């Protein structure tokens, strides 16, 4: 009965961390993206002067 | 010699042209070039005038003679425009002759202030259960539509433009709401079909379309919502009601980022100029409800933001939400599961319409909002144990969301929604199968349309509910639960 | 003959001076003559004092200040019409296949005006491709734009050639394949493979004009090639009123290139370093690819996705114009299915009941739905076997295999490679064939009949071989 | 005068602005009063923008500058083999003047669409993992990529060391000349890389173009094109070279220095717009030329250095999208002891199949298959596994072990195919995982004495008979039993 439970539980863990991965993936790309823009600006401003 | 109506191009590039002379010119005044391409006077320095081109740079040459218009950027306005399709300069483009005008409003007019205003109160019936019941929109209110691409953002907007036919048909001068569809950054193909489907539903006769497609000049796509604004403004001024739709502001903002970066203004967040707020703020502030002293005209902004991987927190969306009178956040995850229109409840809010909505519905939808908005956090804590307390309340929130489901091009009348919400929050339908919820919606109206006819008629005459019509319908509901 | 002088050379940016009000307009072709042939310069700005700033179409090594520069008095122009079929052309409309000059009857500027709001198609419409998967699941817009996804190992070029053939054979319109940011190796492959497949016919007639603009070429070149090709395709829709295929590989690198041009022109980068001009740049391109009353240009455009991020400006802005994606897949080829189109991913935004008709729609819907239930059952079969399915469940699963097998289709262009006679399936076949399978009219028929065949009557004749 | 000569207006940071030189060509080499050379990159209305090849302490305001009327070129030809030059072709090894068969400009058009054939001859690297799983063709552009200290140079250097097999022979079409472009490396490193090829008698057919850490940025910018043109000599002359760019990361960094200083406008990470165009130009020059062109070939091993593994990093993006694939290195695999530290799952060669000793491709179509499924059941290495996924872990460990390979010891094809045969066809499953070390050594020396004939057929025929498969099978089953 326990083995069944362990199976089912671990199963849901995989579903959740599955869904979490999805979220953080989206957040990752945002941060990446901005890191590029904010980094770039620093240069542009340094450059106009 | 007489550089006072005229100047010469000193240099042109990146959508700007620096003209020499034009000494009597005024800021924001229009200008025509040797090849009939209209520009606009941005900044005036000693020596030269910075002029923004409403078009391709190719159409200008260094050296060319430039004439004044004496006009500040402006559009044709008035009744005629309806059933026609124009560009950012009210230039006719459907080829149905010349634009029939009443006069000419500036694209830059200021907003009705603190005093000529009046609390929004007449509803704008969208025919969309999820909307009308939960996030209802009054005339003069400025409601945002903010979702990811492919979520039914236009669908929602378009459907409202459809629904007004119930009213724009009859004798009633005050029940009428005219439609203005700005098409900012869209495709030429998309607009065609969007006009087709507006003519296919006859709604053309009562609507004006302004479009600045993805090919057109940056300052056209930028100037478009403003000029549409004035076009709509005419109705709000002459004691009528108009519904403008800004589709979308995100593509307008982007055109602005264009000019602003070519004019070499510093980039802020996401490379946007510091004034990108003021762009939309100064636009939306025009959608408005007037006081009894100023005819009580009204203009209803339905701007559309389009987010990115569902991001509300973004720098543009925040700006527009911090401008509008609430938002209808359409979430993709629901729309992928076939829930349409996919309104996220705990992220949509009408701010000033919960006092503008039709009585009848508000009576029959007691708190329905945070019911469903706190129903979402509960069903998202199940995938635990059998708890017949919150398990019982689940059988509702599912039949209820199943109940908001609206097939596209299906505008429902108020009297038709009220009995469904009745049975929803009164739970007359729990014993009906989950895959027979939307099926029953058709069965029930068939039952009411030739029996309890007056129930529909009286909610259509009053819009209110006495305790008289309550039990009178509480017999028509459990009746059809048995039959 | 208008003449100038080179006053500044900075990488691909050259500056030319002129005489009073002779300055060419922006977007004009300026030529300098070189020991080789001619260097072409496109005008970007009138900087004032009779000076224009240009972007080169080739290298600028060896330019000396004060050099002769001729104005063509127009934009860059290409040969157009039939004379370009089976020819290889570059950005500046020159033969690069060493088979003489293209002897066209006209020439047309690579920069042009998208068909006005008047000349617009009022109705969306399906373009028939003859490919079962496509027509049934991800049907193409006529004058629409289709995002083609997938790298190598998935028969991309074979599939492209199939459409060039099928658009020519079934409809009766030509194709223009444009190589934007080309890897040259693949240009040599393509060109040979096309001859080998005989879509190009040096001796007889071709069905496709080739316009290459490879990586090694400088940023200006790589930006314009898309237009170079598009112009050619736009001739066959307006002059000859056809339903033409314009291929763009790769629409992303067009974007990329447009960014480099912006940086070199010294303009401030937008968000994520893209050109501030990015939207309108796409618009100008895409808005010429469309249906007119005369005819239509439909486009299949290879789409790369930077860092696998569908929210990156580039794809974001691109998807804004696509009407259907066709995603070929490694998983699908590995299962032996050809074309290697993923039936589930490849989605068309023109598969609506009201525009493909009810019967078409309902079928496709249920087809995806059938394949959906199968996809999720793949995993319970691999732990407890098909002894773990209800009556209804195991029925569709044994059937979905036949459907996933009927989607594969032998190609006419792949005939030289495989020897198997290829079939073009007319869309009504694709409908009624898959219709009859869904109801359960071909259950006693085994699975290897449905694999690699024409319509439903090719299953019937093939299963009689396989029977007795 | 001012048409042939100019006057320095200002100088600093490796850049000098000069008045006049009015007849100068873009990218013309020039010479200063002090004797330092430089090249003219920006030709502006009033002034020329020249980049320096030496310390700008040598240059002063007002100084005279002389045109040399010369686009940067380089001596090319076989008189260069076994030599160590700087980026301008100068000898840096104390061995007297280079004997140049001629001179080629640093910049040259890539062979077009027409004068190329499809890649079809192997570059045999000697590395089991690479030759078997990531096969390189002649004319190809395979990219070596990984973080610092993962093994990138080792992969290249073993390719170079493995050419003795043919370069010492007679048959031209079968030899392969090596060109190692050292960019911004510690001179002591280069010195030692020299001292390493001479220790393997590889120098005699190799060329080192050296643009060490401390040299003017232009030289570091130029070196790879400079060396590119050296390679093409062989390509154009019906022969075959292979060229290692160590590394492109540092070349891009150099180009950057020049641009920023010239105040050309910056983009992502402060690189100029044409940083792509920089590398595309370089690598598009590599090819397999068609029969009409002498059928010569140039193969490219650019090195690219990731930072914490970032393939999205600006430069790695560009380069990855130019090359025909990558050999991918990871310090993780490295500390595990798997050397070469090749990530197999991440390494591809778009050319692939077409470039493999038919024999090695014969006993290894299964190898990518097995190691794929072994990557997917890997985490199952931690008590109650069914015999199927048990087995998969049995091959994988042994197979992975078989592709470890000490440095500098690349294997002959006829020496690879037996080991990869005994592996794939399950003759190691019996053997324990630690003995797979001594297995290879003893198998091969035994095969040499007692089966030198089968080995000879593989080396000569390059394919495997139905008989040869039973030959090897029998010889294996005999050694595995023993
Ligand atoms: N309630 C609904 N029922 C059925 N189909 C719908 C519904 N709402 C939208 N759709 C369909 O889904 C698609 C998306 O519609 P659309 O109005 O363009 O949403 P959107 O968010 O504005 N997409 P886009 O403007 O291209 O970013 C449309 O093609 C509709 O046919
Ligand atoms: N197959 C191998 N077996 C044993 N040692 C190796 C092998 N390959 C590389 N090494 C060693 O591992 C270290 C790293 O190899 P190396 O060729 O320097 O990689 P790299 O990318 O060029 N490092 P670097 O370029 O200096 O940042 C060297 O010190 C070698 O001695
Ligand atoms: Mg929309
Ligand atoms: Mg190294």
């Amino acid at each position: 009965a326990e083995i069944s439970a362990r199976r089912n539980a671990m199963d849901n863990a995989s579903k959740n961390a599955g869904d979490m991965i999805n979220r953080y993936s989206i957040l990752y790309n945002r941060t990446r993206q901005a890191v590029i823009t904010n980094e770039l600006v620093d240069i542009i401003t340094g450059a106009s002067s | 010699a007489n550089l006072n109506e005229t100047g010469r191009v000193l240099a042109v590039g990146d959508g700007i042209a620096r003209v020499f002379g034009l000494n009597n010119i005024q800021a924001e005044e229009l200008v025509e070039f040797s090849s009939g391409v209209k520009g606009m006077a941005l900044n005036l320095e000693p020596g030269q005038v910075g002029i923004v081109l409403f078009g391709s740079d190719r159409l200008v040459k260094e050296g060319e003679l430039v004439k004044r218009t004496g006009n500040i950027v402006d559009v044709p306005v008035g009744p005629g425009l309806l059933g026609r399709v124009v560009d950012a300069l009210g230039n006719p483009i459907d080829g149905k002759g010349p634009i029939d005008a009443a006069g000419r409003s500036r694209a830059q007019v200021k907003a009705p202030g603190i005093l000529p205003r009046r609390s929004v109160h007449e509803p704008v019936q969208t025919g969309l259960k999820a909307v009308d019941a939960l996030v209802p929109i009054g005339r003069g209110q400025r409601e945002l539509i903010i979702g990811d691409r492919q979520t039914g953002k236009t669908a929602v907007a378009l459907d409202t433009i459809l629904n007004q036919k119930r009213w724009n048909n009859g004798s009633d001068e005050s029940k009428k709401l005219y439609c203005v569809y700005v098409a900012v950054g869209q495709k030429r193909s998309t607009v065609a079909q969007l006009v087709q489907t507006l003519e296919q539903h006859d709604a053309m006769k009562y609507s004006i379309i302004v479009a600045a497609t993805a090919s057109e000049a940056a300052p056209l796509q930028y100037l478009a919502p403003f000029t549409a604004a004035s076009i709509g403004e005419w109705f709000r001024d002459n004691g009528k009601h108009a519904l403008i739709v800004y589709d979308d502001l995100s593509k307008q903002a982007v055109a602005y980022r264009q000019l602003s970066l070519l004019l070499r203004r510093p980039p802020g967040r996401e490379a946007y100029p510091g004034d990108v707020f003021y762009l939309h703020s100064r636009l939306l502030e025009r959608a408005a409800k007037l006081s009894e002293k100023e005819g009580s005209g009204s203009l209803t902004a339905l701007p559309v933001i389009e987010t990115q991987g569902g991001d509300v927190s973004a720098y543009i969306p925040t700006n527009v939400i911090s401008i509008t009178d609430g938002q209808i956040f359409l979430e993709a995850e629901l729309f992928y599961k076939g829930i349409r229109p996919a309104i996220n409840v705990g992220l949509s809010v009408s701010r000033v319409g919960s006092a503008a909505q039709v009585k009848a519905l508000k009576q029959v939808a007691g708190s329905l909002k945070l019911f469903l908005a706190q129903y979402r956090e509960v069903a998202a804590f199940a995938q635990s144990d059998l708890d017949a307390s919150t398990k019982q309340t689940l059988v509702r929130g599912e039949r209820l969301t199943q109940l908001l489901k609206q097939n596209q091009y299906s505008p429902l009348a108020t009297e038709e929604q009220v009995p469904l919400i009745y049975a929803g929050v009164n739970g007359h339908l729990d014993g009906i199968e989950l895959s027979r919820i939307g099926e029953f919606e058709s069965s029930f109206l068939s039952y009411l349309k030739s029996n309890h006819n007056e129930l529909l008629t009286e909610i259509r005459e009053k819009g209110e509910l006495s305790k008289e019509l309550l039990a009178s319908l509480k017999s028509a509901t459990e009746s059809f639960v048995a039959t | 003959p208008i003449t100038g002088k080179v006053t500044a050379v900075i990488g691909a940016i050259v500056d030319v001076h002129f005489e009073q009000s002779e300055l060419p307009a922006i977007l004009n072709a300026l030529e300098i003559k070189t020991p080789q042939g001619k260097l072409v310069l496109e005008v970007a700005q009138h900087l004032g004092e009779n000076t224009v700033r240009t972007i080169a179409m080739d290298g600028t090594e060896g330019l000396v200040r004060g050099e002769k520069v001729l104005d063509t008095g127009g934009p860059i122009s290409v040969p157009v019409g039939r004379e370009t079929l089976g020819r290889i052309i570059n950005v500046i409309g020159e033969p690069i296949d060493e088979r003489g000059p293209i002897k066209s009857k006209l020439r047309k500027p690579i920069h042009a005006d998208p068909p006005s709001f008047a000349e617009q198609s009022t109705s969306a419409e399906i373009l028939e491709t003859g490919i079962k998967v496509v027509d049934l699941l991800a049907p193409y817009a006529r004058g629409g734009k289709i995002g083609l996804f997938g790298g190598a190992g998935v028969g991309k070029t074979v599939f492209i050639q199939e459409l060039i053939n099928n658009i020519a054979k079934a409809h009766g319109g030509f194709s223009v394949f444009t190589g934007v940011g080309e890897r040259t190796r693949e240009g040599n492959d393509l060109y040979r493979e096309m001859k080998e497949t005989g879509v190009i016919n040096l001796e007889g007639e071709s069905k496709v004009a080739l316009v290459f603009g490879q990586m090694n070429e400088p940023p200006g070149a790589r930006a314009r090639v898309a237009l170079t090709g598009l112009t050619i395709a736009e001739y066959f829709r307006d002059e000859e009123g056809q339903d033409v295929l314009l291929f763009i590989d790769n629409i992303f690198r067009f974007t990329q290139a447009g960014s480099e041009v912006s940086a070199l022109l010294g303009r401030i980068p937008s968000a994520v370093g893209y050109q501030p001009t990015l939207a309108t740049d796409m618009g100008l391109l895409q808005e010429r690819i469309t249906t007119t009353k005369k005819g239509s240009v439909t486009s299949v455009q290879a789409v790369y996705v930077p860092a696998d991020d569908l929210t990156d400006p580039a794809p974001a802005t691109t998807f804004a114009h696509l009407d259907a994606t066709t995603v070929l897949s490694r998983g699908i080829s590995e299962l032996g299915i050809y074309p290697a189109v993923d039936p589930l991913d490849s989605k068309s935004r023109l598969l609506d009941a009201a525009v493909v008709g009810q019967e078409h729609y309902d079928v496709a819907s249920k087809v995806q739905e059938t394949l959906q239930t199968y996809k999720s059952l793949q995993d319970i079969i691999a732990i407890l076997g098909m002894d773990e399915l209800s009556e209804q469940d195991k029925l569709t699963v044994e059937r979905a295999r036949k459907i996933q097998r009927f989607l594969s289709q032998p190609f006419a262009v792949a005939e030289v490679f495989t020897g198997i006679p290829g079939k073009l399936v007319r869309l009504k076949d694709t409908v009624a064939s898959f219709k009859a399978v869904l109801e359960g009219k071909y259950d006693n028929i085994p699975e290897h009949a449905f694999y690699m065949v024409g319509g439903i009557e090719d299953v019937v004749a093939k299963a009689e071989k396989l029977a007795a």
